[PDB]
């Protein structure tokens, strides 16, 4: 239990907004029994350069809590234990099909201003909760923006970004503007580049043959699309096992790049789909 | 009454546990064996830190003199003739209740704090001082740290040499930990990007990290162990909620 | 390289975009100076 | 030319006066709570 | 709440109640949608043999809620779902012996159609995932991928004996024959999305890494550049002879190549890892059941 | 020619009938399980 106290008296509109906002994950860095206005939420970091991946890294470092039982200016945050059941109100604009794993993502800046809190040069920046599929999708897009923006053209950076950025998952359009192009993608691409070099050097003889053998036997239309992208074996089988194991491990590494740690596992969903129950903590 | 700790009774021949029959709280390793009568055989952390490459020659020969008999010589030969290390030996837990019979009985804790019974003198994990390092942005950041064990290999032109590291970090996230470990380990990593192609031994990575569990920041204390007068500097974690997780490899 | 050599800076200051942008986050990796007598000092600079 | 600036921190003992009954203090009964872990029980007294 | 009650559609025979009493502890995967019928959405019968991909099978088996049988009433199944970090008991189903401290996991059943098919109640049956150690799970994954790769391959006069040497595995003196034979497709699982995606990764890697390493090394990288020159030059010693297009590539082309090669990895996310569903603490006598702890 | 098929979704209320005493139900006495925590002591209970 972490009690928050803002030291500043809030109005009835503020207590109505927090009553609307009850049962939401808020991350804290402090790990004390007491927190205040300075450490609550994500505003004490989102003034430093506003970089999405920077917020993502420190948000990985943060310690997550659940809002509970606001008694006026005092604000209970439960520290939720491992694998126990907890009720979460959602903020991500999604339809939230049950049983999927959930991660915790930096807030994608919508054009409309937030109505959560703005009080005395301090807002309540709440990070969103998303499914792991669209989380990995966003991380793919981050890595891809760096792969393209290491390459340099004039009036083509905008041509890549405006086509790529607006994505749709479960009838929801989101976008990520103003990428600073830091070297974050360069390191997290550099180990990918290393691993793709290893996939090249360690990939077996069966597999790139397996394309041509599959195509020369039979054909399918998605195989013809893969062909568009494309354009003796005398008992070496333990070597083949080892090479396929190495290629699989490189794919595990590049998957561990774009993967985000699942923070929640959904069991029951309300019909309004504002609150859902989970049984997980990392 | 109440316990809530998870233990396992253990039979192991008494030759391998030479100082670890005296100082409670040690990491233990499962070593499966193609010999069918001892299918599993249990290995001391210091016993495998013998042929770890991190350990300097003085500490290595000192604990080799703590670790010289015929049975240990044969087991070290078996470990060296194993191709890789990390899935022929394996992490198993923390020592409590040495019995020292003929074939000695060991309790071993999977989860929870390290205590036999009656909850007097709750023991702690004992790590050799050479074999750990804390790569982090700020050391001992705010509060309690997660303790991980990392196996790292090295290749000096003949064979593979394994190396045993222990990291202590405030980061819980395994992705953040492997991202700071690649920054620590990049040099020998590029050496293995050279090596793993020309190698034919069935391995696929540079090392792997696995969580032991929680510690406490104010419960880290220095000291030494001594068996037959061999003073050996150790850093003793005091109260440990043992929380094993999966192995996470990195290349 | 010549400017750094004359003003007395270590020639490898870059490290994969500032240690993968944690020296962008800013901090200490160096040993602080081995001898110290009077504590703290920091002197800024305006050209005139 | 240059106007070098610098700040310096001082160890200052520093006294306070206050008139009597300047501010009032209301306090609850302190609340007792317990957390029962597997090896210790942490007792916590909060007072508002 | 804590437990789950399933109700069978039909009454149970005497041999069927005897089968459930033989199987009174087992893992059963259930989907997230709580179906109260004891014939629908339990044991994963509705997922295999109705929608089969072997990446879909591995994905859904990863995402399903594991739940162990506890007690069989006169009509209903009592199914307790595991809490993480606590002890439970598992009766042994897999062929491979359990020893102490082993990490356990759930692989899909090697579904030859010669099995006894534990329940068979009017076109509905019960197939359980195999509780198996983790090194075995990696090994069986790699052997199945090897069979699915070399099965499409033609004109090998050694094809029957190399499929035999793939299907023969051995681990702690318990042999099993892999059912991925000469492609009867009883349950071959067909692994076509998996094999095409693996070959797209091993296909798209060298030219995307070539287009990157041909760029921006005016500074001393000297840790990736010459390393990747050696890495590319070992496998493809003769590099870029005919050139295909003679080096006229698009920024959008490299965009699409990067996006596809990063999408296929998160498609083969299912064959990426295996999670330790159980860490067995002790093994009971005669290796018929074992008390374990639950993780993930 | 061309024949064109269509799925249409409908929300339908269903009338329901039952006999005089169609089922007989057997009700547990409810057993108040007192869970204790630091702040809230949720007293969950069940009926079988």
């Amino acid at each position: 239990t972490v009690y928050c106290t803002f030291d500043h008296k809030l109005s009835l509109s503020d207590i109505s907004t927090l009553c609307k906002l009850m049962n939401i994950v808020i991350p804290i860095p402090a790990h004390h029994h007491l927190i205040g206005s300075g450490n609550l939420g994500l505003y004490p970091i989102v003034s430093s350069n506003k970089d999405y991946v920077h917020i993502r890294n420190v948000l990985r470092t943060m310690v997550v809590t659940i809002l509970q039982k606001v008694e006026g200016n005092q604000l209970v945050l439960r520290k939720p234990m491992t694998g126990q059941q907890y009720a979460i109100k959602n903020t991500g604009p999604f339809p939230w099909e049950k049983g999927d794993t959930l991660t915790l993502i930096p807030p994608l800046s919508t054009h409309s201003e937030e109505k959560l809190l703005k009080l005395g040069d301090w807002e309540l920046t709440v990070p969103l909760v998303v499914p792991t599929a669209i989380a990995a999708e966003i991380n793919i897009r981050l890595l891809c923006i760096g792969l393209i923006a290491v390459h340099r053209e004039y009036n083509e950076m905008q041509t890549i970004i405006d086509e790529l950025c607006s994505i749709q998952y479960r009838d929801v359009l989101i976008k990520l503007p103003d990428i600073v192009n830091d070297k974050q993608s360069m390191y997290s691409m550099k180990t990918a580049c290393i691993s793709l070099s290893m996939i090249t050097a360690m990939a077996p003889d069966i597999v790139r043959t397996y394309i041509d053998r599959l195509t020369l036997e039979d054909h399918s239309m998605l195989l013809i699309k893969c062909q568009e992208l494309l354009s003796l074996h005398a008992t070496d089988i333990k070597d083949e096992l080892k090479k396929i194991k190495s290629v699989l491990t490189m794919i595990d590494q590049i998957n561990s790049l774009t993967n985000e740690k699942t923070y929640f596992v959904v069991c029951d969903v309300s019909a309004d789909n504002r609150m859902a129950t989970c049984i997980y903590k990392n | 009454r109440e316990n809530l700790r998870i233990a396992a009774r253990v039979f192991t021949p008494c030759e391998l546990l030479a100082p670890e029959l005296e100082n409670l709280g040690m990491l233990m390793y499962r070593f499966e064996t193609d010999v069918d009568n001892p299918k599993i055989l249990f290995v001391g952390l210091f016993f495998l830190c013998s042929n770890a490459f991190n350990v300097s020659a003085c500490v290595r020969t000192a604990l080799t003199t703590m670790y010289t008999n015929s049975m240990v010589d044969n087991v070290l030969s078996m470990i060296n003739t194993c191709k890789y290390l990390e899935d022929k030996v394996s992490l198993f837990g923390v020592t409590s209740l040495v019995s020292c019979g003929s074939s000695c009985l060991l309790s071993c804790v999977m989860q929870g704090n390290v205590y036999d019974a009656n909850k007097e003198n709750i023991h702690g994990l004992t790590v050799l001082k050479e074999i750990f390092l804390e790569p982090d942005w700020e050391p001992r950041q705010h509060s309690t740290q997660y303790v991980y064990v990392v196996h790292v290999y090295k290749e000096v032109l003949s064979k593979l040499q394994y190396g045993i590291y222990v990291v202590l970090t405030s980061f819980q996230n395994e992705d953040l930990v492997v991202d700071i470990l690649r920054q620590y380990f990049e040099k020998e990593r590029f050496l293995f990007l050279n090596y793993l192609i020309n190698s034919n031994t069935t391995l696929s990575y540079f090392g792997s990290v696995q969580r032991i569990g929680r510690c406490a920041t104010e419960d880290i204390k220095s000291g030494f162990l001594q068996y037959r007068g061999i003073t050996l500097p150790v850093i003793k974690l005091e109260n440990i909620f043992v929380d094993l997780s999966e192995k996470k490899v990195f290349v | 390289t010549w400017i750094r050599h004359h003003v007395g800076i270590e020639k490898p200051n870059p490290s994969e975009g500032e240690a993968l942008n944690i020296i962008t986050f800013g901090g200490i990796n160096k040993n602080p100076p081995s001898i110290l007598l009077h504590g703290q000092q920091a002197i800024c600079e305006v050209i005139l | 030319a240059a106007t070098l600036v610098r700040t310096d921190n001082f160890d200052v003992e520093c006294l306070l006066y206050s008139s009597r009954a300047a501010t009032s203090i209301i306090l609850d009964d302190p609340t007792v709570t317990a957390e029962a872990k597997d090896i210790v029980t942490t007792y916590n007294f909060t007072q508002h």
